[PDB]
């Protein structure tokens, strides 16, 4: 669920 | 004169042979337009390589300068430099007797791998990484420390492709002390490299963890300098980038009244980032929104919602979406989410020509939507569709519902099925 | 973070 760069 | 400068380095006497390469180290040294191009076409750059290996460490330096500034330029400038053999030669440079040969050679390898990240990799290739560790731990020189510092974050850059992780990893004990460096130059050029290091999969996070690195990043987020505020934030926002037990690190860490104040930073692009980080530890468990809410961000959150600008504004909706996932396991948190105001903001981002945008803020609007009816069933309305529909919301759920996409349009027709009806 | 440096 995370957003990386 | 060139054509005498061209006969003296091409002298076999070490007088004429210094004399004429600091007349080339000056003239790449000019202030402005350094003439690399009519330098390389002399053909003198093979014999600043030998120079290289000279025991006079005075012609050594001299070219090595000269050779610097080639690789300043442009990416065949560099190239001239590397195909004439000079990268070897500079890694073993950085073990010279010479301190000022030792400098420079740092600063020619950090020009060279800072051309792309092929010519990165051709620098580590060549067994860079190692002594300019050793340089890190050892010297005592401010310039040598700024200067290596640099050359290191140029070895961490890039992402086409990311260097070998294996063999980069060695930089992060050494960048772990940096960390604590008395000069901003090296404070600042060390947290970029880290925030290189930290940007991708989860081992990568791992080892940045079990270098020891958060806790003084997240005291280095109050930093005066933006300059050092900056790349600090982007490697905390990486770190919670990772999974709940990584992200609880940085909670720990003592970093969520850090990202409160730096919602109020007067750099937009800080404020962003901080929007982005406390998004990615919304998107945790339970415990860990609840540790948002128990800090007062949501308030500030709401009001970048609206105000701010667009880029913020788009960080600032994930963060809140986010905060709502669980309405099953603790509805009070979108109970408070909804009293701080969080439903009209929302649904006006629902006019966002940025699909991923609309999606997210229907997800948190159905998140919200199915409290407010789970509250109805125990009480008759769902008091939340309510709001929704007379803040001119409903309407623009149902403008959705001509979105052409895929998981927007059928989102928002069950959305007006299930609770508009 | 320049890519690269000239040396004065």
């Amino acid at each position: 669920k995370k957003r990386k760069v | 004169d060139l054509p005498k400068m061209v006969e003296g380095v091409f002298s076999s006497e070490i007088d004429k042979q210094i004399q004429a390469t600091t007349k080339f180290r000056k003239l790449l040294s000019k202030e402005r337009n350094p003439p690399i191009e009519e330098v390389i076409k002399t053909g003198v750059v093979g014999r600043f390589v030998e120079f290289l290996r000279s025991p006079h460490t005075l012609v050594q330096f001299e070219a090595a300068w000269a050779l610097t500034n080639i690789a300043s330029g442009s990416a065949t400038q560099t190239q001239v430099v590397i195909e004439a053999g000079a990268v070897p030669i500079f890694v073993e440079l950085l073990g010279s007797p010479e301190p000022d040969v030792r400098e420079q050679a740092v600063w020619a390898l950090g020009n060279i791998a800072g051309d792309s990240p092929q010519c990165r990799d051709y620098v580590l290739s060549c067994g860079a990484l190692r002594p300019l560790l050793t340089l890190l731990g050892d010297s005592r020189k401010l310039s040598m420390l700024r200067n290596a510092t640099w050359t290191l974050s140029n070895f961490c850059r890039g992402k086409t492709p990311q260097p070998d992780w294996n063999t980069i990893a060695p930089a992060l004990p050494v960048l772990a002390k940096l960390v604590y460096s008395l000069d901003d130059e090296v404070l600042i050029d060390a947290c970029w490299a880290i925030s290189y290091l930290s940007d991708g999969s989860n081992d990568k996070i791992q080892a940045v963890i079990e270098a020891g690195i958060p806790r003084r990043l997240v005291e280095l987020l109050m930093h005066a300098s933006t300059s050092v505020q900056t790349p600090a934030l982007r490697s905390v926002g990486n770190i919670v980038t990772g999974d709940d037990v990584q992200t609880q690190v940085i909670i720990n860490c003592g970093a969520l009244p850090c990202l409160l104040s730096l919602l109020s930073s007067n750099k937009d692009g800080i404020r962003k980032e901080a929007c982005w980080t406390i998004s990615n530890i919304t998107a945790g468990n339970s415990a860990q929104i609840q540790s948002v809410i128990d800090a007062n961000i949501i308030p500030p959150l709401i009001h970048l919602l609206s105000h701010a600008d667009l880029k913020t504004r788009k960080e600032a909706c994930w963060a809140i979406s986010n905060a709502t996932s669980g309405g099953l396991q603790k509805p009070d948190q979108i109970r408070y989410l909804v009293a701080q105001g969080c439903i009209k903001p929302l649904c006006d981002l629902l006019a966002c020509p940025d699909n991923k945008i609309i999606q997210v803020a229907l997800d948190g609007l159905e998140n919200i939507l199915k409290v407010g009816e789970l509250d109805k069933n125990a009480a008759s309305i769902n008091r939340y569709a309510l709001f929704i529909e007379e803040c001119g919301g409903m309407e623009k759920i149902h403008d959705c519902q001509t979105n052409a996409n895929e998981e927007i349009y059928m989102k928002a027709y069950n959305i007006i099925e299930k609770y508009f009806s």
